[PDB]
């Protein structure tokens, strides 16, 4: 029938890139970033780049516009809309010089320096991300690694000294789970730190632990959305360390 | 010591030479009708000779007197809810 | 308390599904925390040590002397762009029926 | 003989040529005691690398992040200062 | 017809300096007894050229470079200000305000005559084709010559399809019926 | 005086090479059999090295310093003669007639014709030979 | 100079009755067309 035109099918349609996806969310990068990270949107690679955006270098980050469409119905978007409404709240109430009414809007704010916890509930999305929890056993060595090393860390804006007390809970109501049905299998000592291998229902959990000592930040790292990264596992081993000490018959929290 | 292979490539901005610079037109912008009402507004009153009853709240406490004032209004804020 | 485990799209995409990118040059996936080896202990054995010494110790090797060569390169590039110079300094010199 | 040529886990230290992100991933720092650095106890133990450094590195070769560099200063807007009009009409 | 015969909009290159601009095409106008010039000029501001449309004036031709603005040479072609030229030069295309893109002046054979300055106001007495005299100001534009194509009138039509051919590209109504040959109905000179 | 003459830079006025700056390294007023005209032997530039700014890494500054050569053999009256000239010993006899009669000899001679123009251009001098001529 | 001291008085006059915050910015405009904001949708 009627001719197609050229660049309405295809890659054009399949991807799209980091700039598009962000408008196309009416998110702020920080929001965007944090978002991908806790639904798990990784980047592509197209076969031919110029064939998605004539104007893409190398260093152009791709991803799925499924993937984007997927990302439009999360209710965290209304979760961080409300936040921003509310620190504005907090902003007019303290110009007014109405101290009681900033603190009780700041109240409703969750702030992870008064709470320990994540600013935002990452409930639904743990069971989204892994449907069973053998999938979650088997992600627990990279969040063992991550909260194990976050729990000897100085304080930060990003990961506060309460979040950081959270992580060290975490990690301790673990190992005394491990401790109590003896676990644990293996251990091992190299020049990076202290390895752990422990056997959880068929599943073998490898994870590091860094000696204690002052931990060095660089530079070179992303440490805010190593954060967010934090954010989540400590969101999946709490709900890790309840299904354990459940099966196992024991109260959870101890 | 520089790169020799660096050249210096000056641009004339006269008439009939070069492209003229991205400059500061803000003087010059096309602004919409309310910001150019308000404006306008504020021009007109100043421009017209004002009767004193209206001249009169020009003249107005200054920081001192008007933070005094207010330092001693802020004890007596009516109930909140 | 809350236990997971037990039109919105409540499906998720086969993009979605679709596994990450690998930046390992085999294209397999690395793992989160891979396997220590007797090498990287701080009381290693011996003949791990002097296999990690001896590989450490070649790369080295190699590094040095393709440094070396690089600079070496480097060298012979900026002396023939000087001979050049020097030979374009004499030039204006002596310029100056079927 | 086309047929023939047709016919014929990840590691971390040998990497794609191809980057993801800005820059391609540098090679790891040297993770090794040196033979004039060896101790006999482990309290006089020098713990290496980074481990912070390690899990980035992970995420970014696993792929669930790419490869990006710190921006220290970002461009301000371009803006004109000018006196307020009360100010300007103030006199003395 | 494509675009109205206009000089370029009076802006900072005309007012301070001049622009030079090249004649690409000297064209037929339909409607129009004078030939018109395309004349494409450099954009100050950005990088795409502009293209204008003057009326030619006699001795202009494809290739040439003319000039518009206040230091532009007094040679026919050239865009002046009339304030820029001396008296009895003849000009084409004068604005009656300056900004206006050319008014006076402007069918095949006709010119404007300047005939004086009065400096202390910025004003100058012109002369028209009818005879009458004009006071503009100083700082209207005309283009240096006589418009191109004078002695179109002295020539014949000689035939009423002649006559046909040039008032339809015009609309100027064609044939003309006399009153007195109307009813009395039609025209007050009917009967 | 004669003015098409060695180490003399013209500019190519027909051809693929149109535009182009070439030194001419040998005249041949007379003419040969094959080439029965006052014609001139030419080593010239097919790519002009790309601009190079004060914030390039020296990678980029290498990458962009190549310079593609080409020769010729081209009749006077396509060659557009300029005042410039450009000296170098590198191109003495770098090619005669026979030549471009053998494909390897070509490739050789453009290979000694890049050598010796990447080190002009790297010396800073005679910038106006590697400069594109824009039309 | 005299203009400089009567100048310094001024200034020191209009910090004591009127404070510190004189000068506001302006945002700089490359063009005299003004485009309606991108809002949330």
């Amino acid at each position: 029938g009627k001719a197609k035109k050229k660049g309405k099918s295809g890659a054009a349609r399949n991807y799209m890139t980091r700039t598009q996806a962000v408008k196309k969310l009416q998110l702020s990068l920080p929001d965007f970033r944090k978002l991908c990270i806790w639904k798990g949107i990784y980047p592509r690679e197209p076969r031919d780049r110029r064939k998605v955006n004539k104007s893409a270098t190398a260093s152009t980050t791709f991803y799925y516009t499924k993937d984007i469409q997927y990302l439009l119905h999360e209710p965290l978007l209304q979760k961080f809309r409300e936040q921003k409404a509310l620190e504005k709240k907090i902003s007019r109430a303290l110009g007014r010089g109405d101290v009681s009414n900033a603190a009780r809007l700041e109240r409703n704010a969750n702030l992870p320096e008064k709470t320990g916890k994540p600013r935002y509930t990452l409930n639904h999305i743990i069971r989204e991300r892994y449907p069973t929890f053998q999938d979650a056993l088997r992600d627990l060595d990279d969040c063992l690694s991550m909260l194990f090393l976050f729990a000897n860390l100085p304080s930060t804006t990003a990961v506060p000294a309460k979040m950081i007390a959270r992580c060290e809970r975490l990690c301790h109501e673990f190992q005394h789970y491990l401790i109590v049905t003896h676990s644990l299998r293996k251990s091992f000592l190299s020049i990076k730190g202290i390895y752990y291998q422990a056997n959880i229902q068929g599943e073998d959990i490898l994870w590091l632990v860094p000696y204690k000592f002052n931990q060095r930040i660089v530079g070179d790292v992303d440490f805010r959305i190593m954060g967010t990264f934090v954010e989540f596992y400590m969101t999946l081993l709490g709900f890790v360390n309840y299904r354990l000490y459940t099966s196992i018959g024991l109260k959870y929290p101890p | 010591p520089k790169n020799p292979l660096l050249e210096k490539r000056p641009r004339n901005f006269g008439i009939g030479q070069d492209i003229q610079p991205k400059r500061n037109l803000s003087r010059m912008v096309k602004w919409p009708e309310y910001i150019r009402l308000q404006r306008q507004k504020k021009i007109l009153r100043m421009r017209l000779k004002v009767p004193p009853a209206i001249a009169q709240f020009q003249y107005t406490l200054d920081k001192n007197l008007a933070a005094q004032a207010f330092k001693l209004l802020n004890k007596y804020r009516p109930e909140t809810k | 308390t809350y236990d997971p485990w037990a039109p919105d799209p409540l499906k998720k995409p086969k993009t979605l599904e679709q596994k990450p990118i690998s930046l390992a040059a085999n294209g397999k996936s690395v793992p989160a925390v891979p396997k220590p080896t007797g090498g990287y202990s701080y009381n290693p054995a011996f003949t791990d040590y002097q296999q990690r010494l001896m590989e450490e110790s070649e790369k080295a090797i190699e590094a040095e002397r393709k440094r070396l060569q690089e600079l070496e390169l480097e060298r012979q590039k900026m002396e023939a762009a000087a001979r050049s110079a020097a030979e374009a300094e004499a030039a204006e010199a002596r310029a100056e029926k079927p | 003989q086309l047929a023939l040529q047709k016919i014929e886990e990840g590691d971390d230290t040998v990497l794609r040529r191809k980057q993801l992100g800005k820059f391609k991933l540098p090679e790891k720092d040297l993770e090794l005691v040196l033979p004039d650095e060896l101790e006999d106890s482990l309290r006089r133990l020098k713990p290496e690398g980074n481990l912070l450094k390690d899990r980035y590195r992970s995420m970014i070769v696993r792929g669930k992040l790419e490869a990006r560099r710190k921006i220290p200063f970002r461009k301000q807007a371009k803006t004109k200062l000018t006196e307020k009009w009360t100010f300007k009409d103030f006199r003395i | 017809r494509k675009a109205p015969a206009k000089f370029r909009p009076l802006d900072y290159a005309e007012r301070h300096g001049y622009i030079r601009g090249i004649v690409k095409e000297i064209i037929h106008d339909p409607g129009r007894g004078a030939p018109l010039a395309r004349v494409v000029f450099r954009s100050p501001y950005k990088y795409k050229q502009i293209t204008e449309t003057f009326i030619a004036n006699e001795g202009m031709y494809t290739g040439q470079f003319i000039y518009a603005g206040k230091n532009a040479a007094l040679t026919v072609g050239n865009i002046l200000p009339l304030s820029s030229v001396p008296e009895g030069t003849v000009v084409s295309n004068v604005e009656e305000k300056p900004g206006d893109r050319g008014a006076l002046g402007r069918t095949s054979g006709n010119y404007v005559t300047v005939v004086g300055h009065n400096p202390d106001e910025g004003k100058t007495r012109i002369k028209l084709p009818s005879g009458a005299k004009k006071v503009v100001p100083s700082s209207s534009r005309g283009m240096i010559g006589i418009v191109a194509g004078g002695g179109r009138t002295d020539k014949p039509l000689l035939k009423a399809s002649r006559a046909k051919h040039k008032f339809a590209v015009k609309r100027n109504r064609w044939p003309k019926t006399r009153g007195v040959a109307m009813n009395p109905v039609d025209h007050p000179h009917g009967g | 005086m004669k003015f098409l003459k060695t180490s003399r830079v013209c500019l190519v006025t027909r051809g693929r090479y149109a535009g182009k700056k070439v030194v001419i390294i040998q005249p041949v007023d007379q003419g040969t059999k094959s080439h029965p005209y006052g014609h001139a032997l030419v080593a010239g530039i097919e790519r002009y090295p790309s601009k190079i700014t004060r914030r390039m890494s020296k990678a980029r500054i290498e990458k962009r310093s190549k310079i593609k050569p080409f020769i010729k053999v081209i009749n006077y009256n396509h060659l557009m003669p300029t005042r410039y000239t450009l000296e170098l010993e590198g191109l003495k006899a770098v090619i005669n007639a026979d030549t471009f009669k053998e494909p390897s000899q070509r490739e050789e001679a453009k290979k000694t014709v890049k050598k010796v123009l990447e080190d002009r251009y790297n010396s800073g001098k005679n910038r106006w030979f590697f400069t594109p001529l824009r039309f | 100079s005299k203009a400089a001291k009567g100048a310094q008085a001024k200034k020191a006059a209009q910090a004591a009755l009127k404070g510190v915050h004189s000068h506001k910015k302006t945002k700089v405009r490359k063009s005299t067309t003004f485009h309606r904001p991108k809002t949330l949708v």
